[PDB]
């Protein structure tokens, strides 16, 4: 994250940290949604151009983490993963199109202050609150700056950004699957995600129900905080109907 | 947990706001 | 490390 802040305790409880077992390392961020499912992006099981191809037991997810690099003893929890599923119109040839991927835990994890699930949108609350100008909130462990990792868990808060504004900042086609966020370069505040935040949530507090909502995923970017650059992020709701085949089914 | 989604232990449970979730608040007109 | 190394029952 870059140009956000230190999270506060708790601030984001269904923030996920995918690890690598061998080496040990970050690999993406993700987000708790039930006591055994977990949401990130394809990109960070499956992209082919960087060779990158996880399975089940190449990987963990710790749960309840602020510190990076600490193992948070007492707070934090591991977890193995029982399955992975990415959606299987995923397109990692041209433009990150339906960038999702659900992993089904092995067993359980067991809420604590520190861990909880975030809501996944309805229509309506989707419809309501994906307006321009409307500001969420992305966390992660990655990227400082472009070009430089933080202690801890980093936030920012950013604007939605007209549809018309996106697609004219960037070469890359979008799609309905996708939408960005950040500040104009007019509007002088900063932000944005970067390498490292993959997979992480973009969430959203309704003001109806006082709830947070998963509304995007972190995705792709063409660098990071660059003036007239924004952030892109796996629209959630558009692909809601897979996640729930996914849950259902599995 | 679907029921109790979205409600931190930490802040909306308790009642707490965190720092910056006001401007969110603020942004949605 | 960068990271400290997490409990060995996780990665058996
Ligand atoms: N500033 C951000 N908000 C941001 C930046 C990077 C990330 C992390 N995400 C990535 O590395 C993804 C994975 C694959 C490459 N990529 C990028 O983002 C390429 N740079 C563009 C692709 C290049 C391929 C065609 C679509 C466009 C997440 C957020
Ligand atoms: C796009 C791609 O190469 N996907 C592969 C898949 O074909 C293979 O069956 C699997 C085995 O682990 O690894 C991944
Ligand atoms: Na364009
Ligand atoms: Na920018």
């Amino acid at each position: 994250i870059v140009e956000g802040s230190d999270a506060e305790i708790g601030m984001s409880p269904w923030q996920v940290m995918l690890f690598r077992k061998s080496p040990q390392e970050l690999l993406c961020g993700a987000s708790l949604i039930s006591d055994r499912w977990v949401l990130t992006a394809a990109h960070c099981l499956l992209y082919p151009p960087w060779d990158k191809n996880f399975t089940e037991n190449d990987l963990l997810v710790r749960i309840g983490k602020h510190s990076r690099t600490r193992y948070e003893r007492n707070i934090e929890k591991i977890s193995m993963l029982e399955k992975i599923y990415i959606h299987p119109r995923y397109n990692w040839r041209e433009n990150l199109d339906r960038d999702i991927a659900l992993m089904k835990l092995k067993k359980p994890v067991a809420f604590s202050d520190y861990i909880h699930p975030v809501c996944l949108p309805d229509r309506e609350t989707a419809a309501s609150l994906l307006q321009a100008g409307y500001k969420g909130r992305v966390t992660g462990w990655g990227n400082l700056k472009e070009t430089g990792q933080p202690s801890v868990l980093q936030v920012v808060n950013l604007p939605i950004v007209e549809r018309p504004v996106c697609k004219d900042s960037t070469r890359i086609r979008i799609t309905d699957n996708m939408f960005c966020a950040g500040y104009k370069p007019d509007e002088g505040k900063r932000g944005d995600a970067c390498e490292g935040d993959s997979g992480g949530p973009f969430v959203m507090k309704s003001p109806f129900n006082n709830r947070w909502y998963q509304m995007g995923i972190v995705s792709w970017g063409e660098g990071c905080d660059r003036d007239g650059k924004y952030g892109f992020y796996t629209h959630v709701f558009r692909l809601k109907k897979w996640i729930q085949k996914v849950i259902d089914q599995f | 947990g679907e029921a109790d989604c979205g409600l931190r232990p930490l802040f909306e449970k308790k009642s707490l706001e965190d720092k910056t979730e006001r401007e969110l608040l603020e942004s949605y007109i | 490390g960068d990271f400290e190394e997490i409990p060995e029952e996780y990665l058996q």
